[PDB]
């Protein structure tokens, strides 16, 4: 039962870079044998797509910047000039025999210039407050790199355990991330506090940015 | 017409329960090759689970599903199937239909879009949709899609006409056990009042389909 073990697990590289991903079979196969590995590209929330078959043959429609090679137990995918579209997880596969088996995956992220997030704050809707709960939402739009810290402040009282964050997958055109933080409070709680603030830190900001609002304007 | 594989049948199901996925093939006869199911648990890799040779009905399974899942194929409907029985939390995954290219081609050249199977004892719940309203030369506005289960939800804007600048965030699982996401879009602040903005939320598990007008 041939296992495929792929490396590295994650990597970060710039547009134009040569990127090299590796894949090894568990079964001892000699140098005289080749052309039994295929390579797939999977973008977030999509089906995998065939890039390379038989070790080194380029699948129709795939850009010429992708190439593969290998023999014995060792195979390689090379992207000669990394593009922003190339953000994806890359999987190798053996088609020597059955069952078909896959490598664990290699996550490629695109390294680009630093961009500070643009920050926007959203009070809870009226339509919502009737339900007896209040969500306040902070948006950090289009930034790089991914690390960023968001703190909520209610009348200066720093919040904890009542918020959750979500961050999008790297954008395939501009290579940025965006992030939402959602502060969930009961109506009774939300009514009895005045100024609602969102404090964002990021390596692109010389100083933390604060978007806020007062309840009712 | 062009080669294409369309999965259907996924959704929520209780542990110990049964479910049947379909895979409609187009632009070739499934008789000419093998059809596979390959699945992917959330945040994990790709796991081959079954294959079939439609002409004579020959099947093989991964050990992980052997004895519980059955694959089949109706040549006359050019459609493949996965009968999943005695389901468990671990079977939660996106299930893809794929094929082998043919006689000399054991790579998987076409895959469907995948169908999500969620194994759980929690029940279906439609979202509430609240507006994320803008105010103050660029505007941000959005919709909060809150308190729904199971995954997924689609969000478009202005019936699919607005896609530039749109971010729809991955769902987060609340401690209540219900999902919540937001979808936002940045626009030029000049349009506010002139052009209206609506988000089209769709949750096929509860047959919920809601439009919401976002404004100050």
């Amino acid at each position: 039962d041939i296992q495929m073990t792929q490396s590295p697990s994650s990597l970060s590289a710039s547009v134009g870079d040569r990127v090299t991903i590796t894949c090894r079979a568990s079964q001892d196969i000699p140098r005289s044998i080749s052309g039994y590995v295929a390579w797939y590209q999977q973008k977030p929330g999509k089906a995998p797509k065939l890039l390379i078959y038989w070790g080194s043959y380029l699948y129709s429609g795939v850009p010429s910047r992708f190439s593969g090679s290998g023999s014995g137990t060792d195979f390689t995918l090379t992207i000669s000039s990394l593009q922003p579209e190339d953000f994806a997880t890359y999987y190798c596969q053996q088609h020597y025999t059955t069952p078909p088996t896959f490598g664990q995956g290699t996550k490629v992220e695109i390294k680009r210039t630093v961009a500070a997030p643009s920050v926007f704050i959203f009070p809870p809707s009226d339509e919502q407050l009737k339900s007896g709960t209040a969500s306040v939402v902070c948006l950090l739009n289009n930034f790089y790199p991914r690390e960023a810290k968001v703190q909520w402040k209610v009348d200066n009282a720093l919040q904890s355990g009542n918020s959750q964050e979500s961050v999008t997958e790297q954008d395939s055109k501009d290579s940025t991330y965006s992030l939402s933080s959602t502060l969930t409070l009961s109506k009774a709680d939300y009514e009895k506090h005045k100024v609602y603030a969102c404090e964002v830190t990021h390596q692109g900001l010389s100083s933390p940015v604060t978007k806020s609002f007062n309840r009712g304007e | 017409s062009e080669v294409q594989l369309v999965e259907s049948g996924g959704g929520l199901v209780q542990p110990g329960g049964s479910l049947r996925l379909s895979c409609a093939a187009s632009g070739f006869n499934i008789k000419d090759t093998y059809i596979h199911w390959v699945r992917q648990a959330p945040g994990k890799g790709l796991e081959w689970v079954a294959r079939i040779y439609p002409t004579n009905g020959y099947t093989r399974y991964a050990d992980s599903v052997k004895g519980r899942f059955t694959i089949s194929a109706d040549t006359s409907k050019n459609t493949a199937y996965l009968q999943m029985n005695s389901l468990r939390a671990e079977d939660t995954a996106v299930y893809y239909c794929s094929r082998w290219g043919g006689d000399g081609f054991y790579a998987m050249d076409y895959w469907g879009q995948g169908t999500l199977v969620t194994v759980s004892s929690a029940s279906t719940k439609g979202p509430s949709v609240f507006p994320l309203a803008p105010s103050s030369g660029t505007a941000a506005l959005g919709c909060l899609v809150k308190d729904y289960f199971p995954e997924p939800v689609t969000v478009s804007w202005n019936s699919g006409a607005l896609t530039s600048g749109v971010h729809t965030f991955p769902a987060v699982l609340q401690s209540s056990g219900l999902y919540s996401l937001s979808s936002v879009v940045t626009v030029p602040s000049s349009s506010l009042g002139t052009q209206t903005y609506i988000c089209n939320v769709n949750h096929k598990p509860s047959n919920t389909k809601v439009d919401k007008k976002v404004e100050p």
